[PDB]
RNA sequence: CUUGAGUCUCGUAGAGGGGGGUAGAAUUCCAGGUGUAGCGGUGAAAUGCGUAGAGAUCUGGAGGAAUACCGGUGGCGAAGGCGGCCCCCUGGACGAAGACUGACGCUCAGGUGCGAAAGCGUGGGGAGCAAACAGGAUUAGAUACCCUGGUAGUCCACGCCGUAAACGAUGUCGACUUGGAGGUUGUGCCCUUGAGGCGUGGCUUCCGGAGCUAACGCGUUAAGUCGACCGCCUGGGGAGUAC
């Protein structure tokens, strides 16, 4: 689940200038507000854990196309991780 | 459990077909008897269960025309 | 945006608390750009069973759409309101804004088995006769 | 208790209505008479027929817990009768036709036998 | 003419009412006893969601004492 | 590349999860009203409660676990698991058009997260029921069974080792194999001629064919034909203990 206006925003900043979704950095930076916004959530409702289920789901296939990303193009790559501003 | 749907017509002997719908049944049914979490989903509900024998009797009416016992 | 459908009644006696309730659910509703596309009143009704004692009270259907957080602050008021006995509001799926089913019935309320009253004049002053504070 | 009383002429409030309450469980019913506004008229038992056992929980004692309380209240001056019951017992029709032979009007069969909002957990009795 | 979706005679010999509406009274004592309580789908032979949304439209019907909880309040 | 899968918005069914709000009914309780001799239990019975006024019953308040009802072959979860109604945060799956990426795939030791149930530390809560405990009853023996008294417990919040028959004791995901129909729902079409009919998806189920079984049974949701990868078993007793 994310907003309208920020699955807009993701298109305009993410992948190539043609506004997919369906791209690799792109579909990396769609998932990636989702997690945010959950990990916001879970600040609290700490006894919250069949939906915690969902986050190990959204950040796995993340796990899978920054793996496929980094086998093709370092530039697109070392960019995106830190454009978006992601992980630790 | 003379049960409170009121029957047609009132008399001395309540109608306890007429009356009850859904009640006693799971509720006041099992009274000085050990209440289970979730057997009553399979233990209680058993309203396919009980159509069997009428579907197993609705069949060998047909077959009884065929063997000419009928 | 998402439309919630509240529906309440006031125990009669405290109705005059409710046309100043009213007046600040409406500026809190339209101060964040929602709407109200009926509030319909129905008159004074028979319960079933006494809430707080008294076997009658005065039925509204507000028929809110606003944004989520602040029907979060309304539900909550609302409850906690001491004139209104009990209230419901209504998920989202399969929700109506038109062609009320109590139409007849709340026609026959207001016209003949109301409370007749000064008590539900100031209800009315809440119901479809709203006046709501400027924005 | 009971007194050799001379026959009965008497007279108290000639009140003409009351509401019956049967109590039933599964050795006995209590049969308890009542003003319509709730209060003690008088009542009767199964349990005083003194069959002991399963055997004071039947119909036929159910019957005549009724026909000794209805009887009673003939002093009281009750013309016309309504019951509500309480208990899922035997005595579900034959304590209603008693009522009905004291030479009441029964029309009323409010079954309020009371169902909670799952309550106060039952003894585990036998462990089928 | 097409699409018409219940003209005549056709879904149910026995008509449907409500869903998750729940504003009049007459519509939702089509389905309550007077012991006070909501009916089985075998028995009114609805179809069980339309049942399953109806269940909780009555049920916050009746809080709101549109209804009896119970046999006591007759 | 799409022939695998992945993603965006739209729609849909349900008790999925976590925190908030909220009414009424029995036992139970306080007060007040009414009222007289038994009540309870069981094969039968005694212990238990009662004339110091019980038992039952009416009126008003009280409190808490719980939510009686969705109750059906329904739907959801992770197996076990989930059922009052609302609001807030939010998962997972089922459809459909427009559209995009283009093996981004399968499996998973280790692994971190996560409890049916009771066990359980502090806080909160406590109404009934109950292991033990006591006494009756059985003689049928263990205070067990069975009955009456009766406590921890059961109940919530957070937290600790996650136990079992842990479930379709049918691993995961995917490919292939005559179908009709029930329950019931997206959606294309119909006077929706009957929880109806056909097109095509959805879980869920009855029947039975090829194949598969020692036998019941399974059968398109396999226990068939198979695919990879992982998990586990190798005579009884003694041991789910010992090390």
């Amino acid at each position: 689940s994310l907003s309208t206006e920020a699955t807009a925003k993701i298109v305009s900043e993410f992948g190539r200038d043609a506004n997919d979704t369906g791209s690799t950095e792109v579909q990396v930076a769609l998932l990636t507000a989702q997690i945010n916004h959950l990990q916001g959530h879970f600040a609290e409702h700490k006894k919250d854990h069949h939906s915690r289920r969902g986050l190990l789901r959204m950040v796995s296939q993340r796990r899978k196309l920054l793996d496929y990303l980094k086998r093709k193009d370092v530039a697109r790559y070392t960019r995106l991780i830190e454009r978006l501003g992601l992980r630790r | 459990p003379v049960i409170k749907v009121r029957e047609n017509e009132p008399f001395d002997v309540a109608l306890r077909r007429f009356k009850r719908s859904c009640e006693k049944a799971g509720v006041l049914a099992e009274v000085r008897r050990r209440e289970f979490y979730e057997k009553p989903t399979t233990e209680r509900k058993r309203a396919k269960a009980s159509a069997v024998k009428r579907h197993a009797k609705k069949l060998a009416r047909e077959n009884a025309r065929r063997t000419r016992l009928y | 945006m998402r439309h919630y459908e509240i529906v309440f009644m006031v125990h009669p006696d405290q109705s005059e608390q409710v046309p100043g309730m009213i007046e600040r659910y409406t500026a809190a509703i339209t101060g964040a750009e929602g709407k109200i596309h009926r509030l319909e009143d129905w008159g004074r009704r028979q319960l079933a069973y006494p809430i707080n004692k008294l076997h009658k009270a005065h039925y509204v259907l507000m028929n809110v759409e606003a944004p989520q957080e602040v029907i979060d602050e309304l539900e909550t008021t609302f409850r906690f309101n001491d004139a209104v006995i009990r209230s419901m509001v209504m998920r989202t799926k399969h929700a109506v804004t038109e062609a009320s089913p109590m139409v007849k019935a709340k026609d026959e309320r207001r016209e003949r088995r109301d409370d007749f009253a000064n008590e539900t004049a100031d209800d009315a002053e809440a119901g479809d006769s709203e006046e709501e504070e400027e924005e | 208790a009971k007194a050799p009383i001379r026959a009965r002429k008497r007279v108290r409030k000639q009140v003409s209505d009351g509401v019956a309450h049967i109590h039933a469980s599964f050795n006995n019913t209590i049969v308890t008479i009542t003003d319509r506004q709730g209060n003690a008229l008088g009542w009767a038992t199964a349990g005083g027929s003194g069959f002991r056992g399963s055997r004071k929980s039947t119909p036929f004692a159910a019957q005549v817990a009724a026909e000794r309380c209805a009887d009673a209240v003939k002093e009281y001056g009750i013309k016309n009768l309504e019951v509500m019951v309480k208990g899922p017992g035997p005595g579900r029709e034959s304590t209603i036709r008693a009522l009905n032979a004291a030479g009441f009007r029964i029309t009323n069969i409010t079954d309020v036998t009371p169902i909670p909002h799952n309550g106060c957990r039952p003894p585990k009795k036998r462990r089928v | 003419a097409r699409y018409f979706r219940r003209r005549k005679f056709c879904r149910f010999t026995a008509e449907g009412v409500q869903e998750i509406d729940y504003k009049d009274i007459a519509t939702l004592k089509n389905y309550i006893t007077e012991s006070g309580k909501i009916v089985p789908s075998r028995i009114t032979g609805t179809r069980a969601k339309y049942q399953r949304q109806l269940a909780r439209a009555i049920k916050r019907a009746r809080y709101l004492s549109l209804l009896p909880y119970t046999d006591r309040h007759q």
